[PDB]
């Protein structure tokens, strides 16, 4: 996270910590739906021109966390992988299209004061929220700058209009993503980085006073450049899968 | 460029 | 749960607000 804050206690209960287990290193992040499922990206775990193609066994899931480093003693949960699925269309190989991936826990976690699941978004929720102008809230233990925070960083940044989107890069933008960031114009910065892909993009509904997430930490070009935007997995477009595996194995 | 390192390999607590 | 998702112990549950909350809901015009 650029020009971001540290996140207060509690702040964030949904937000997972994706490590490797040898070497010991910081994946990404990562967000908790339920008792026994994460969200996050897909090319967290699976990018070929980088050669990643993470299983199971590679990883660890940390719940609860603040520090970045520490191990919280009596305050993180750490879990292990039953089961990894990546959407079966993820376009790895062009633009990120659909970049998300749902990781199943191998034993259901224990909800405290500082682990806490967000809702996922309805049609009603999507519609009047995802508006251009509205802002969201951003988390994550990823650089600083385009430099790694010593606790959990939070930024708020407003949604962004589809063609102002297009307009900013070379890229093809499919309908599963959105951007957000300030205008060069605005004179507010803050901007996801590398680090903190996978993390949840979340909106607080004013009707109901819940948490909702609406995008996943997709990618970038650089971390906060003027006339550029963050990459989001638009996580309504892609609920019918969510739901999807979910139904076919788990809950 | 894709969120795809937190970096370390380092600094980290024993788990 | 989810039955209970986003709702947060620390904050919604006690009626307590998070410094930046306000940011969001006042650009929700």
């Amino acid at each position: 996270i650029v020009e971001g804050s540290d996140a207060e206690i509690g702040m964030s209960p949904w937000q997972v910590m994706l490590f490797r287990k040898s070497p010991q290193e910081l994946l990404c992040g990562a967000s908790l739906i339920s008792d026994r499922w994460v969200l996050t990206a897909a090319h967290c775990l699976l990018y070929p021109p980088w050669d990643k193609n993470f299983t199971e066994n590679d990883l660890l899931v940390r719940i609860g966390k603040h520090s970045r480093t520490r191990y919280e003693r009596n305050i993180e949960k750490i879990s292990m992988l039953e089961k990894i699925y990546i959407h079966p269309r993820y376009n790895w190989r062009e633009n990120l299209d659909r970049d998300i991936a749902l990781m199943k826990l191998k034993k259901p976690v224990a909800f405290s004061d500082y682990i806490h699941p967000v809702c996922l978004p309805d049609r009603e929720t999507a519609a009047s929220l995802l508006q251009a102008g509205y802002k969201g809230r951003v988390t994550g233990w990823g650089n600083l700058k385009e430099g790694q925070p010593s606790v959990l960083q939070v930024v708020n940044l407003p949604i962004v209009e589809r063609p102002v989107c297009k307009d900013s890069t070379r890229i093809r933008i499919t309908d599963n993503m959105f951007c957000a960031g300030y205008k060069p114009d605005e004179g507010k910065r803050g901007d996801a980085c590398e680090g903190d892909s996978g993390g949840p993009f979340v909106m607080k509904s004013p009707f109901n006073n819940r948490w909702y997430q609406m995008g996943i930490v997709s990618w970038g070009e650089g971390c906060d450049r003027d006339g550029k935007y963050g990459f989001y997995t638009h996580v309504f477009r892609l609920k019918k899968w969510i739901q999807k595996v979910i139904d076919q194995f788990g809950e | 460029d894709p969120x795809g390192g937190g970096g370390g390999n380092g600094d980290f607590e024993e788990i | 749960g989810e039955a209970d998702c986003g709702l947060r112990p620390l904050f919604e549950k006690k009626s307590l607000e998070d410094k930046t909350e306000r940011e969001l809901l006042e650009s929700y015009i």
